[PDB]
């Protein structure tokens, strides 16, 4: 999930937009 | 430029920046 | 616990603290 | 909603717990 | 839900949230 | 102290209230 | 991405997120 | 400049990218 | 060092930076 | 006190050092 | 009192506190 | 650089003033 994508691994601000409502 | 690690409150602060008025969900169990 | 005056990222910080591993939804009015 | 209430007025940690998953 | 680790400024931010106008002490040497 | 309780170990928001004035 | 209302340390936080490893310059008017 | 604009008015993440090194 | 306009959690952040391991007391008026 | 002064007026890092333990 | 580790956004938050209106540069590649 | 000085190692607030404009 987001923790694996962005914290454990790294992610772009574009990837973060995946979790916008 | 290689990307950055975002954890805990920093991750939620980033979601807020990117999403703003659209809002977002933070679901670490997922 | 006390009552809270919370705007912008300060709200998301508070949600993050209160909910932790549960996660939360951040849903502003449009 | 909660986002508006905490900023314009005031809210409790207990009201915030409602937005937890 | 198991609890969360609060360190450094995050810990003080949490004290502020929980304590507010009552105020608090942050005494890591203790 | 608080570092051992809340950072090294974990603590609840109720435990944090121990350090309010 | 959405538009942003950012004062004080909140701007520096946003710069930090947007630029990451690149770094940034913070240059307020005097 | 940017510091003033984001605070008094509003700015985009894209405008901020201009201040990256 | 420069002078500072600091409200809410922003003050606690500043205290935390200035004092570090010494800790600090946060004591608002009631 | 300090909490009020930094918010309504302005304060220095040197004034803050007074609240250190 | 031995000093503290400042990383990532915490480091930029500290630069902002110390530098304020003078502004600063955050250049981690350097 | 600043990361080595203040993050990997530790630094004083006086050292941080080295990076003011
Ligand atoms: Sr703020
Ligand atoms: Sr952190």
């Amino acid at each position: 999930g987001i923790v694996e994508q962005c914290c454990t691994s790294i992610c772009s601000l574009y990837q973060l937009e995946n979790y916008c409502n | 430029f290689v990307n950055q690690h975002l954890c805990g409150s920093h991750l939620v602060e980033a979601l807020y920046l990117v999403c703003g008025e659209r809002g977002f969900f933070y679901t670490p169990k997922t």
